[PDB]
């Protein structure tokens, strides 16, 4: 599209919208998810590499 | 009981760090204003006799 002549643009809509606000909100999550797994485990054990 | 946490330094770290990571989530994501919504909400009705 950016490749088209001047005065045209673009938009996207429905499912893709989501898609293109929801980047990387997996990945932060996971990473999220596995700091408080690690902290949860450390509590438990009482032991930062256990 | 602080005896508890005494004995058990790495549980009160991972409080500290549970506290600390929630706080900076959170900043991120809270609105910044001069000042709250002090003001009285108000309700416009406009009507036309031309
Ligand atoms: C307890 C207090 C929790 C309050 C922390 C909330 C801070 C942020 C929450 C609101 C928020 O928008 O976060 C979204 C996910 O929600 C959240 O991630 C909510 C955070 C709640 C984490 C609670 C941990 C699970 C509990 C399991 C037991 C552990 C408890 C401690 C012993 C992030 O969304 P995004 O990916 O778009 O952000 C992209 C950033 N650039």
């Amino acid at each position: 599209i950016a490749k088209l002549p001047k005065g045209i643009g673009y938009e996207w809509t429905g499912i893709s919208l989501q898609e293109k606000q929801s980047e990387s909100q997996m990945a932060f999550l996971l990473g999220l998810s596995m700091l408080v797994v690690f902290l949860v485990l450390a509590a438990l054990y009482e032991s930062w590499a256990i | 009981m602080s005896q508890f946490f005494i004995r058990r330094p790495v549980f009160a770290w991972v409080i500290a760090i549970f506290i600390i990571i929630f706080g900076l989530l959170s900043i991120p994501k809270l609105p910044i204003a001069r000042f709250p919504s002090v003001a009285p909400p108000q309700v416009n009705i406009s009507a036309t006799y031309p």
